[PDB]
């Protein structure tokens, strides 16, 4: 608490953390948005599978 | 009935329950009985590096015990020259300089190799003592332990014999302890006579007194090996003595010779130093408290009027009238041992003239016996009985023989014992010159009285077992054979494992058996073989690994409990259940008990500091 | 004085760093999915349920098979499963009964585990006469070992109760290199695909961007109220979800440097033990202290399924590398399956 390198390396990192480029959040959110439509077909808990491709519903045979 | 020792597994428990009390120190273990007889097995036969080490201490031992300088000159050239100078001439003599300089000299008595025998010690009392801690032997010593601590005595564990002494608030039989078949006597005092004269006091002493001198196996005392009671008599275990007391022998035989009494003259001189070597004041010394036994040599007994002037002194009037010192039959006046030596010049001026010093011409009361305070010898006596018994008989106490700053040693130097050679008398090495032949040790000699719980109370702390008495007994019996057939159960335990340790390699605390209640109603008790971790107490079966456990977060306490008189462990869990664990010895049950409240303490405490582990809301 | 400046101007850069952000905020993640359509009603059933251990499940880790999975229990094992037959591949005895988390390389060789034993152990999987031996040892952390993962078979990231991060050489033993930044015990950690960074959750309410390489905090996000419990990363890398003691689950954004969306609701009060992402990150899972695996719609911040299985807290979870199933531990002992 009392250490003047404490608070030395403290205000170097807020400055490392203050000095970076921010993007607007919805650019950032739209990005979010499109990844999850671009994935959405290949997400076996988002859309339903056939009992043969899911390892889990009533299949038993495995190598 | 035979002695069953508990299976190595005990280990793990005995191990912590010694080391809480720093008994597992080389001090401590090599000065007992049977942990010397285990050290020495583990030297001799399993480490080349304390062979020769033990059997130099066990020579010295053969060495001391030498009676004649012709036997001492002989045997300390061989114990020089083939221990010590043999490993000078390789210059490889593992003690100190000085400890050969105090021996070497010495060349033309039996304590010369003490120097040494503090250097073997030494070179005993660590590393070595490491390895047989960590040896099967220390495993071995926790077997037998097991057993002199679960010790709980009641009236099965002998077969009694005859009666062989009444007087007082009881009898006494002869006894034999099933276990072991060791020859016993049994002091049975009934408590209902006891309570109805107010003798509480009296027989309580009595094993507070027993238990201060049954220890270093003194021969001229009745000495004590266990003391218990049932809820009407008081069982004293004591050394067997079937050959009367003297008070009947004088009767019969009559009155004894100056050399017929030297002889009891000397073993009760003896014993007398022993009880004062230890603080303790006989009060009541006359021909119905010496006891002989097969042989015809002789102890002291009942020790019920028995005190301790360690730190204070006592000054009541106690005893039997007759044979009290002038510092004892008044009132108010301090003594020590300086009233057993006049109780000796009043006892043996009886053996000669077959009555009391003082009970003239065969009075009958008491106050006339107490009232010659100061001595008249008779003409047949000896001039040396009569310098030995004018110093025992003296009223004041600066003039008293055996009262002078040496005790016991001023009476052996009198004139009338320079015939013996006091070594052979302890031996016991003199021909006694009676050899009792059976009704021979009577004394001078009501129902409906309360037994509340305030009585049985008066004899909470009296059970009793003295460890250096049950480990000679078993040393001498049972213990060879016994360790012999385990032996042989181990080996076949272990072998057939092949054919067939969890707690190893992990954070285990402690591991060994116990067993769980199931069903109450069903007799439902499953022995489970239990491992104590930091955080949960699991056990298993019969050769399968633990099904389930029990976490230390769960337990709320650790509580005795009695299920059908017998001790066990009641654990509340947090969930209102309950788990009962019966323990198979009574060290179990102490170390399981401490072992679980420090655990589920410790570990409540721990995850408290946890987030990933404690409860929130 | 130096140090009151220090201190002035340490509280004058926070004030720039929240302007910066609130410069950002033009729009929020509920308004720009506002279009899309709802999931639905996401419908899991438990198709295995994982049988063995004895006492309370703290941690698991799926491997990259998306097939077998380890598990850490306070009855102080290492299981090892087979999620398709439920049979246990290895039963790894534990020499320090306090674990509190577990890991699964990449490639399937080493596992890893740790807790009060201050210790990272790194234990080798496939060895010479397939036996389950320690390969190593990590020691260095002075508290507890609260998470880890590897980045592969020679280097692994730890987090400790010692308000530490580290990064291990698991050849050597050696602490390469440490992350000192949190102010509270560490609790979680989360690598990002590329695993040039990683963030941490701590018991300061602030989770923290590390670069591996650099050794360096980048972005420290705050926001809880309580304890952060959990963290795991998007799947595109841009974004991280937390869960705390708060009874809340929020996504942080990198590239925005702040907030974007909170998961919560007034009927939920205990926090959250466990998170993880769906293979598309549409959905949220988070594990519960009211014994129950919350499915959460990423993109709205509704709730649009629930896992009910467990007699206990739901302490971790976690889905395969191929989305198909999602494991869900807990601490009455048992693993179940759910898809
Ligand atoms: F309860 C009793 C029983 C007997 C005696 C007698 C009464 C006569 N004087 C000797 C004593 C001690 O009696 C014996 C008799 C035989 C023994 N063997 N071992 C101890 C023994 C003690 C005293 C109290
Ligand atoms: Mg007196």
């Amino acid at each position: 608490t009392a250490s003047i390198a404490q608070a030395r390396k403290l205000v170097e990192q807020l400055k490392m953390e203050a000095n970076i480029d921010r993007i607007k959040v919805s650019k950032a959110a739209a990005d979010l948005m499109a990844y999850c439509e671009a994935h959405a077909k290949e997400d076996p808990l988002l859309t339903p599978v056939p009992a043969s491709e899911n390892p889990f519903r009533e299949k038993k045979f495995f190598s | 009935k035979k002695i069953l020792l508990p299976e190595p597994s005990i280990r793990s428990v005995m191990q912590k329950y010694l080391e809480d009390r720093g008994e597992v120190t080389f001090e401590k273990i090599f000065s007992q009985k049977l942990g010397y007889l285990l050290f020495r097995d583990f030297c001799l036969n399993h480490l080349e590096e304390a062979r020769p080490l033990v059997e130099f201490y066990e020579e010295i031992k053969k060495y001391e015990k030498l009676e004649t300088e012709e036997e001492r000159v002989a045997r300390s050239r061989e114990i020089f020259d083939s221990y010590i100078m043999k490993e000078l001439l390789a210059c490889s003599h593992p003690f100190s300089k000085s400890a050969t300089e105090h021996v070497q000299g010495h060349l033309g008595p039996p304590d010369l190799f003490q120097p040494y025998i503090e250097e073997i010690c030494q070179n005993l009392r660590g590393d070595v003592f490491q390895k047989f801690i960590e040896s099967d032997k220390f495993t071995r010593f926790c077997q037998w332990k097991n057993v002199e601590l679960n010790i709980h005595l009641t009236m099965n564990d002998f077969s009694v014999h005859r009666i062989i002494g009444r007087g007082g608030f009881g009898e006494v039989y002869g006894c034999r302890k099933a276990d072991t078949g060791k020859m016993y006597a049994m002091k049975c005092l009934d408590k209902k006579r006891i309570k109805m004269k107010q003798g509480e006091t009296l027989a309580l002493n009595e094993r507070i007194m027993l238990s201060l001198v049954s220890t270093g196996d003194c021969p001229f005392i009745v000495c004590m090996s266990y003391a218990f009671h049932t809820p009407d008599k008081l069982s004293f275990i004591l050394d067997l003595m079937n050959g009367g007391d003297l008070h009947y022998h004088l009767s019969q035989h009559g009155v004894f010779s100056e050399a017929d009494m030297r002889f009891y003259a000397a073993e009760i001189i003896l014993g007398l130093e022993h009880m004062h070597n230890r603080f303790v004041v006989y009060r009541d010394l006359k021909p119905a408290n010496i006891l002989l036994d097969e042989h015809g040599h002789v102890r002291i007994s009942d020790l019920g009027l028995a005190c301790d002037f360690s730190k204070k002194k006592p000054h009541a009037s106690v005893g039997t009238h007759g044979y009290m010192a002038p510092e004892v039959l008044q009132k108010g006046v301090a003594y020590d041992s300086s009233a057993d030596w006049f109780s000796l010049g009043c006892m043996l001026f009886k053996l000669l003239r077959g009555h009391s010093p003082f009970r003239q011409h065969k009075t009958k009361d008491k106050h006339e016996i107490d009232r010659m305070t100061l001595v008249e010898l008779p003409d047949s006596f000896s001039p040396e009985l009569r310098s030995l018994l004018e110093g025992l008989l003296q009223r004041d106490v600066n003039r008293r023989l055996g009262c002078l700053g040496r005790g016991a040693q001023e009476v052996k130097e009198s004139p009338f014992f320079r015939s013996l050679d006091w070594q052979m008398v302890f031996l016991q090495k003199y021909p006694p010159p009676l050899i009792p032949p059976v009704n021979a040790a009577d004394a001078f000699d009501t129902k409906g009285i309360k037994l509340l719980d305030s009585d049985q109370e008066l004899y909470r702390n009296f059970p009793l077992t003295i460890s250096e008495r049950w480990q000679q007994e078993v040393a001498e019996t049972v213990f060879d054979t016994i360790n012999a057939e385990t032996d042989r159960l181990e080996a076949r335990k272990k072998a057939k494992n092949k054919q067939l340790d969890y707690a190893l390699g992990k954070d285990c605390i402690m591991h060994g058996y116990m067993s769980k209640m199931g069903n109450p109603f069903l007799t439902q008790w499953q022995r489970r073989y239990f491992y104590l971790f930091p955080n949960r107490l699991e056990w298993r079966g019969e050769g399968e690994a633990p099904q389930s456990l029990l976490t230390m977060e769960e337990i709320q306490s650790v509580e005795e409990t009695q299920i059908k008189e017998r001790k066990c462990l009641l654990l509340k869990i947090r969930g209102g259940k309950q788990f009962i664990l019966q323990c198979d010895s009574d060290p179990e049950l102490v170390q399981w008990k401490k072992e679980l409240r420090d655990a589920y303490r410790e570990a409540q405490q721990l995850v408290q500091r946890v987030p990933k582990m404690k409860n929130k809301p | 004085s130096e140090l009151d400046q220090l201190r002035q101007e340490a509280e004058q850069l926070k004030n720039q760093i929240r302007d910066a952000r609130k410069a950002c905020a033009d729009a929020t993640l509920s308004q720009i999915t506002n279009n899309i359509d709802p999931v639905g009603r996401i419908q899991m059933r438990t198709r295995r349920t994982l049988r063995g251990h004895l006492a309370k499940i703290y941690a698991m880790h799926w491997g990259t098979d998306s097939r077998l999975l380890v598990s850490a229990s306070q009855d102080g094992k290492l299981i090892i499963w087979d999620s398709y037959t439920t049979n246990k591949v290895h039963a790894i005895p534990l020499r320090s009964s306090w674990v509190m988390t577990c890991a699964y390389a990449p490639s399937g060789n080493y596992v890893a585990c740790g807790g009060l034993d201050n210790i990272c152990s790194i234990y080798n999987l496939k060895t010479r006469e397939g036996n389950v031996r320690v390969s190593r040892e990590l020691a260095g952390h002075t508290g507890y070992l609260s998470c880890c993962r590897f980045l592969d078979d020679n280097q692994i990231v730890t987090s400790s109760g010692d308000t530490t991060c580290a990064l291990w050489d698991i050849e050597t033993g050696q602490q390469t290199t440490t992350f000192t930044g949190h102010t509270g015990d560490v609790m979680s950690l989360s690598l990002a695909p590329d695993t040039r960074l990683f963030v941490s959750g701590a018991c300061d309410a602030s989770a923290k961007l590390w670069d591996v390489r650099e050794g360096m905090c980048r972005q420290t996000f705050t926001g809880h109220e309580s304890d952060i419990n959990a963290i795991c990363f998007f799947p595109n890398g841009n974004a991280f979800a937390t869960g705390s003691d708060d009874a809340t689950c929020r996504l942080f954004d990198l590239r925005a440097d702040q907030e974007l969306m909170t998961y919560s609701h007034d009927n939920i009060i205990c926090g959250i033990t466990s998170v993880s992402f769906s293979k598309s990150g549409r959905l949220l899972l988070a594990g519960y202290d009211d014994f129950n695996c919350n499915v959460w719609d990423a993109l709205k911040a509704d709730r649009a399924g629930v896992l009910a299985g467990h007699d206990n807290r739901v302490s971790c979870l976690g889905v395969t590398d191929d989305g198909m199933a999602v494991a869900t531990g807990s601490w009455d002992s048992f693993l179940k399956i759910w898809n």
